């Protein structure tokens, strides 16, 4: 991962179903096609991906102090570790099979669901500053305060002002 | 008269009477004001959202 960022996120956006967990990892990294008869590079390709992630452990890295703090030279501190998982639980309305009465019948049940990413974009070797000016938005969003909302790109869009085309229904 | 009369009934005159207007008569009931889900949150953060 050549780039990395871990953001917590309110309740309002922990609700939704996409967002289950509190804390969302957003990467950039690269990937290398190998030739099987010989290690020979083939293609290239940048990856921007976000997870919802949860905690498994904890490490140690170097002390970067801001402003108004100051570290001694060989200062570190502990952060967490994450990593996805593969389900989340969710809460949903149901019903007592069993119930004596009219107190017992409605309650709320827990299920698990899978996990999918919230962002999978994949950009070309020579496309290096695009991928950084997305995931740079993508951070900019999740810093906003909200959910990623725009997930745009001019590339892989159709073409505009083709009448004989677009008149077709898209809903 | 050996038996009883109209004097000797008394649940019948005293529970309330109300018109129907169909063979099935609805009516809606309140079991909760919310789930208990715990109240304190902490200083400047978003409590979490409750349903009855």
């Amino acid at each position: 991962m050549l780039f990395k960022y871990i953001h917590d996120v309110n309740a309002k956006v922990e609700e939704g179903r996409r967002y289950l967990s509190d804390v969302v990892r957003v990467a950039l990294d690269k990937e290398e096609t190998t030739d099987p008869d010989t290690q020979e590079v083939t293609s290239t390709s940048y990856r921007v991906t976000a997870y919802p992630v949860v905690q498994v452990g904890e490490e140690e890295v170097p002390y970067i102090p801001v402003h108004p703090k100051t570290a001694e030279p060989g200062q570190k501190v502990t952060v967490p570790t994450y990593d996805v998982p593969e389900k989340l639980p969710v809460l949903v309305r149901g019903r007592n099979p069993e119930a004596t009465g009219d107190y017992d019948d409605h309650i709320w049940v827990t299920e698990e669901v899978e996990v999918r990413p919230l962002v999978d974009e994949v950009f070309k070797e020579d496309e290096f500053e695009k991928a950084r000016l997305y995931y740079e938005n993508v951070a900019a969003q999740l810093a906003e305060g909200d959910d990623i909302r725009h997930y745009y790109r001019k590339d892989l869009d159709r073409e505009a002002g083709h009448y004989s085309v677009s008149r077709y229904p898209s809903f | 008269n050996l038996s009883f009369t109209d004097q000797h009934i008394k649940f019948w005159k005293k529970i309330p009477k109300q018109k129907a207007y169909s063979t099935v008569e609805q009516y809606g009931q309140l079991l909760d004001y919310g789930r208990s889900q715990g109240a304190f949150v902490g200083e400047g953060v978003l409590p979490d959202t409750n349903d009855s």
